[PDB]
């Protein structure tokens, strides 16, 4: 492959901003990384931007701070970044550039693949099966996320969302115990973490939770912190989704890839796009945003003639709650399903505050069936989110009307609202539920009515649970 | 229960952090090793060096490389004091080389003014006429480039193929 | 004549320093050979467009000189595989490469070069005879089901030379030459015309014919007409196949052309079982429709310039397979994907942000794409005629009716079949509002019905005014309270509701209620609207007359007759015979009428 | 008390399992090095010189 001498260069032509301007450059290509060395002996790497006849144009990482027009050495790799991406760096903790921080080695490589990876062939595609138990109940009982459903989670600031992120990955895992307990121990499911735009605290809290749950044999963790290039921002996903396409299409395996902070992200994209000299377009982002975020997205799934999958869960924020706004507007389009949380809810204490009433699901409807689980869950949900929906109603009837003129059925719908709340809804810190245990406190709560209220449940699967 | 949990988790985290210092450990230790080889692999090529025959073969082949890679009017050829009359040679024998290959007219000068320092293994360095455009051919540079290149076969021939590679590609 | 690349401002780079050529020419850059649109010229300069990624691409690398615009490579084998915007046989690709990512610069026709076919020529043309483009000159038995001719590109003509006997030949041995004046020209199989330009055809004929779609619902209510325009809403939830397999199946049109936008694999897979699963039995055998269709989407990750070629690729491909001699019906699915598609086009041009992004020749481009229908008079000897029907469904953002795109949607359709998500919540299938929705081909559509049945517009225009009382009445009887009203109104309210069970429904998990006969429904409905028209005569008259009948005493006496109405569409007339369903309705009607008389 | 006794025996099992890993790499590293090193030694001295493919007159 690569045989030639690496050249270097002395010529600055000049610098504006985060851009460094030379010439006498032979045969440039676009997206070279390149190397800097300072007048202090300092490195700096940066990528090649904009080329032209013999004058070039490199985007410097680390910032154009003290470059002399004359003392600068200019060094060219003669190629593309490439991610040196090995099955064993399972547990480890790299930077955004990928440099160890956790205390070990330069990773080993065991292959290198390109960055900017390569898009999946349409026909070599299949559609997601079976579900993924994520230890939320709040989640799981009405709302499954099957394997290569791109479910985001849409939040604002001051919200508890990371948390409910933590919680997620440190208690996610698989139900392939409804075979037998003895054949779960076949697990093959992985998890890849990406905090972006996260500043001191919630990344070093992320580290601490993710290293006191001891589950990091299957937890591969990237960190960017605020104070970082606002360019590495752009790069680290690419890193991380490089990873979870070759642990999974090369090593067969199931890999739940999670994004943080898409905000912080999309500012990152508006800085590169003004620093390259582009007319902004529609609230100030780049045109091209719906083509980056689909690059983002699309790569994930499953594959024909391979056992193996991606799951997908990006976490967003909304400026000033507005749904309408780009950000979450374009994620809605690209993905499929949605899912919310309610600022009253965090402020009554409520923990995890996930609001069933606005949240939707796709592929819930194949996610969930017979065989791979029991016959027992689209009638439950629905009869929790109908009877829940109808409770607020009532609540809000007995606001004004009255509890003199409440009925006995009124009565049992503020039981059944106050009950789903406090049960259901909450769940706490660590309390990792089981899919059946859910589905058994659901069954509890339905208790309550008699079988002529409880009438989206079939009588063949009331006998099974009403009659206890 | 709070005592108790307390002390379950105090034990859990304890079992994690030793866990993940052994692992650390081991990769270090690796790490260790693949310098070691490094090592030997530097010494093995400083001990090549002696052999007055096919090192003429190796600097006319690096002369070669900077000349076609430069391809500038003048050029002026750094090197070990040493060394000096064997790329006098070299340089000699490789201007009609150069002459045919791309068919231009070039000048090539010497720097006897400047020596690369005693520490280099061997090599060569290549400028423009005003010093501002430079490539270095040197052992020590090409040894880490290539092995920088070819790590992964290394550790592929090594320490044995992957379990779960199932696919290559 | 050499690469001279910049760098982006976004997924797209340009070039310069080539020799002349015209623009809009697609050219390859580089050894990996990526392609890209000749779109500017100043002088030897010129800038490019490439649609793929622009990484690793030095200067100097080669430009590789092509000397066509944007085209499409068209002939048989097409029908019965998949295609991307750039006419790249996917399956294919898949199959040759046996790798998973698709491959950079994959440089094989959309028709591969190794598969032999049948040959008939026009057996009565000799050598010596004059041709003119358009004139059939062949005919390729492609599979058991449709038959694919051949004939002379446009712009070509003169004396025939050289008829190849039939036999089995592929697309790179010539078949046909002929020498024009002066020159002389050899043709294949094969032919490639431009994308951007309208095949001719010798006239329009006014389309008069209504398309055939297998529900008795959105049929016998706003016919669709072949050869038309027309929009239908479309979101999560609500259902899209419900209308692409309606059509697959149960229709009178000779080949499907589904165009997709942003797609996943679900759809690919289900349609490719949909196809060997519900089947026509034309010859009295089950066969794979994939055979007579063809299928073409991208998805989010492809580049925006190939989403945006895709609608054309499918549109030209719709008129090749209409100047056939057929008729073609075009999904054009997800307009909205393609508004986006446009915008994004046009963020990176610096183009004038009209509104909300749009370009100012978005209408223009609209317009232009929805011209290109109708049923048509195509060019040849024989006098081939055939239809070519476009349903565009349009994606609101939320449901704002308020879109730039689906505003002019809506000015250009003619036909709206408006789609809710509160019916499928409400336990009723298929999802019609019958309110929101209209149709404006009526007028062309007397003539058939005139001259088939003399009974449909009447009793649609009393079935709409019935419709529309009862939403009308609905405010009052809720403040009533439903138990009190006028005898009249009252029936007229059991009338309506009796439509709403038992005839604007159809359950498509029923064998023998997925596709309903025209003159079944036709029967239905004069046979419900006579039952009503009786009942209120009887009524008025004996309101003033002697013994006010009330409907309680109708319903009563009658009982089983309402049980007759309401088991009158479990009739299969997959299994039972046409005759004999007509003997049973009149037989039904004529005790209804004894009935009657015997209450008064 | 039964928790001291515990982890220090997991302390002793890490540790040995630990210094079977290091023994089993190093007495399967220390077979075929000189092999591999020769390979790399035998690409290193070759040089095969040529010009860059994109250049023209």
């Amino acid at each position: 492959y690569l045989s030639q001498p690496r050249l270097t260069y002395k010529t600055v032509s000049g610098v504006n901003g985060p851009l460094v301007i030379l010439d006498h450059v032979k045969f440039p290509r676009y997206a070279e990384i390149v190397h800097l060395t300072l007048p202090d002996g300092t490195k700096r790497s940066g990528q090649v931007l904009e080329v032209s006849g013999s004058k070039a144009v490199v985007q410097v990482f680390e910032g154009t701070s003290g470059i002399d027009a004359k003392k600068t050495s200019c060094e060219f790799t003669g190629d593309i970044l490439r991610t040196p991406v090995s099955e064993d760096m399972l547990g480890r903790v790299f930077n955004g550039s990928g440099k160890p921080i956790d205390r070990g080695p330069v990773v080993l490589a065991e292959d290198f693949l390109d960055i900017m990876g390569q898009p999946i062939n349409p026909q070599c595609r299949i559609y997601p099966e079976e579900m993924i138990q994520t230890g939320i109940s709040a989640i799981d009982g009405m709302n499954s996320i099957a394997r290569g459903q791109k479910i985001p989670i849409f939040s604002a600031a001051g919200l508890p969302h990371n948390e409910i992120a933590a919680q997620i990955c440190r208690q996610a895992g698989l139900v392939k115990k409804s075979k037998d307990v003895v054949d779960y121990s076949e697990e093959n499911f992985a998890i890849v973490f990406a905090a972006m735009g996260v500043n001191m605290e919630t990344a070093r809290f992320f580290k601490s939770d993710f290293e006191e749950n001891g589950s990091m044999d299957n937890v591969c963790l990237f960190l960017n912190l605020a104070n970082d290039p606002t360019i590495e921002r752009i790069i680290t996903p690419r890193l991380a989704l490089t990873t979870a396409e070759f642990l999974a299409y090369q090593c067969e395996k199931h890999v739940l890839v999670i994004l943080t902070d898409m905000s912080s992200y999309a500012e990152a994209l508006r800085e590169v796009s003004a620093a390259r000299e582009e007319v902004p377009g529609r609230r100030g982002f780049p045109g091209y945003m719906y083509t980056d975020l689909a690059t983002i997205y699309e790569r994930a799934g499953r594959v024909e003639g391979r056992n193996g999958s991606i799951t997908q869960i990006p976490i967003l924020t909304m400026p000033n709650d507005d749904i309408t706004h780009p950000i979450p507007d374009l994620t809605g389009y690209i993905t499929e399903g949605q899912i919310y949380v309610d600022r009253q809810l965090h402020n009554r204490q409520i923990y995890p505050p996930i609001n069933v009433l606005p949240s939707l699901s796709r592929l819930m409807k194949s996610a969930i069936g017979e065989g791979m689980t029991r016959k027992d869950h689209a009638d439950v949900s629905n009869q929790l989110y109908a009877c829940y929906a109808i409770g607020k109603d009532v609540q809000a009837m007995k606001a004004v009307v009255g509890e003199e003129a409440l009925t006995s059925d009124d009565l049992l719908y503020l039981e059944f609202l106050q009950k789903f709340e406090k049960n259901f809804i909450t769940q706490g810190p660590y309390e990792n539920r089981t899919v059946y245990e859910t589905l058994d406190i659901g069954w509890q709560l339905l208790r309550i009515f008699p079988k002529e209220m409880l009438k989206r449940i079939p009588q063949s699967t009331l006998s099974e649970f009403y009659p206890r | 229960e709070k005592k108790e949990k307390q002390i379950e988790q105090q034990k859990k985290i304890q079992m994690s952090n030793l866990m993940n210092q052994a692992r650390l450990k081991v990769l270090r230790a690796r790490d260790d090793l693949i310098t070691d080889l490094l090592n030997e692999a530097k010494q093995r090529l400083s001990k090549v060096v002696k052999d007055t025959t096919r090192y003429q073969v190796l600097l006319d082949g690096l002369v070669l490389q900077g000349l076609y890679q430069l391809l500038e009017p003048r050029m002026i050829v750094r090197c070990r004091k040493q060394d000096f009359p064997l790329v006098k040679a070299a340089v000699q024998k490789a201007i009609p080389m150069y002459k045919i290959a791309t068919k231009k007219d070039v000048d090539v000068q010497i720097d006897q003014e400047a020596y690369l320092p005693e520490e280099i293994a061997g090599g060569v360095e290549i400028y423009n006429g005003d010093r501002k455009i430079k490539v270095s051919n040197t052992l020590e540079s090409r040894l880490d480039l290539i092995a920088q290149q070819m790590m992964p076969e290394v550790r592929g021939a090594l320490f044995g193929a992957n379990a779960n590679r199932k696919f290559l590609d | 004549t050499f690469g001279y690349v910049h760098g982006v401002s976004g997924p797209v780079v340009t070039a310069c320093d080539m020799a002349g050529a015209a623009m809009y020419e697609l050219v390859r850059v580089g050894h990996s050979e990526l392609v890209g649109e000749i779109i500017r010229l100043e002088g030897d300069m010129a800038t490019i467009q490439v649609y793929e990624e622009t990484s690793g691409v030095s200067v100097g690398d080669p430009v590789l000189r092509t000397g066509k615009p944007l085209s499409v490579e068209l002939g048989p084998g097409i029908m019965g595989a998949i295609f991307d915007g750039i006419q790249r046989p996917l399956s294919d690709i898949s199959s040759q490469t046996q790798s998973i990512y698709i491959p950079r610069g994959v440089n094989v026709s959309a028709l591969s070069r190794d598969i032999k076919w049948e040959f008939i020529p026009s057996k009565n043309l000799r050598v010596g005879s004059h041709i003119t483009g358009g004139d059939i000159y062949g005919i390729v038995n492609e599979n058991s089901l449709i038959k694919h001719k051949i004939m002379l590109p446009p712009r070509n003509r003169g004396s025939v030379t050289y008829i190849a006997p039939p036999g089995n030949y592929d697309a790179s041995d010539v078949v046909l030459e002929l020498e024009f004046e002066g020159v002389k020209e050899k043709f294949s199989m094969v032919q490639v015309w431009p994308v951007r330009q309208v095949r001719p055809v010798t006239e329009k004929l006014p389309a008069n014919h209504p398309l055939l779609t297998g529900q008795r619902v959105l049929d016998a209510l706003f016919p669709c007409v072949q050869g038309g325009t027309t929009a239908i809403p479309g979101a999560f939830g609500c259902g899209k196949t419900v209308i692409s397999q309606s059509l697959s199946k149960y229709s009178n049109s000779d080949v499907i052309i589904y165009v997709g936008c942003g797609e996943r694999g679900n759809e690919m897979s289900e349609v490719l079982r949909d196809f060997p699963e519900l089947t026509m039995e034309v010859d009295g055998k089950v066969e794979s429709i994939m055979k007579r269709t063809a299928l073409v989407a991208n998805t989010s990750n492809m580049p925006v310039a190939a989403r945006e070629a895709s609608i054309y690729t499918g549109i030209t491909l719709s008129e090749y397979f209409r100047d056939m001699g057929y008729h073609v019906s075009m999904m054009a699915d997800s307009t909205s994907r393609w508004a986006e598609a446009l915008r994004e086009i046009s963020g990176r041009l610096a183009e004038m942000p009209a509104d909300s992004g749009y370009p100012a020749y978005l209408g223009a481009r609209l317009a232009s794409f929805y011209e290109r229908a109708g049923r048509v008079k195509c060019l040849g000897n024989p006098e081939r005629e055939g239809s070519v029907s476009i349903v565009g469904a349009v994606s609101p953002p939320g449901g704002d009716f308020s879109d730039p795109v689906t505003s002019a949607t809506l000015g250009i359709v003619q036909v709206f079949w408006g789609l809710d998500k509160k019916l499928a919540q409400r336990k009723h299938f298929p999802s019609v509002n019958w309110l929101i929705s209209y149709s404006k081909y009526m007028r062309a559509l007397d003539e058939y019905y005139d001259k088939h049945f003399t009974e449909f517009v009447p009793l649609r225009t009393k079935a709409k005014e019935i419709l529309q009382e009862e939403e009308d009445l609905a405010e009052i009887v809720q403040l009533v309270g439903k138990a009190s009203l006028a005898e009249t109104d009252k029936i007229t309210l059991e009338v309506a509701k009796l439509i709403k069970d038992d005839f604007l429904q159809q359950n498509g998990y029923t064998p023998y209620d997925r596709f309903c006969p025209f003159y079944k429904t036709v029967g239905m409905l004069s046979n419900m609207i006579s039952f009503y028209d009786m009942a209120r005569r009887a009524v008025e008259t004996t309101a003033q007359s002697d013994n006010k009948i009330t409907w309680s005493i109708i319903r009563e006496h009658m009982g089983e007759i309402l049980y007759k109405l309401s088991s009158m569409k479990f009739k299969d007339p997959v299994k039972d015979g046409e005759a004999k369903i007509k003997a049973d309705y009149a037989q039904l009607l004529e005790d209804m009428q004894n009935a009657f008389r015997s209450l008064e | 008390q039964a928790a001291m006794g515990s982890q220090g025996n997991l302390s002793a099992e890490v540790e040995q399992a630990t210094r079977r890993q290091v023994q089993g790499m190093q007495s399967s590293q220390q077979r075929n090095r000189e092999r591999v090193l020769a390979q790399l030694l035998g690409m290193v001295c070759e040089v095969r010189p040529q010009v860059h493919p994109n250049y023209r007159v």
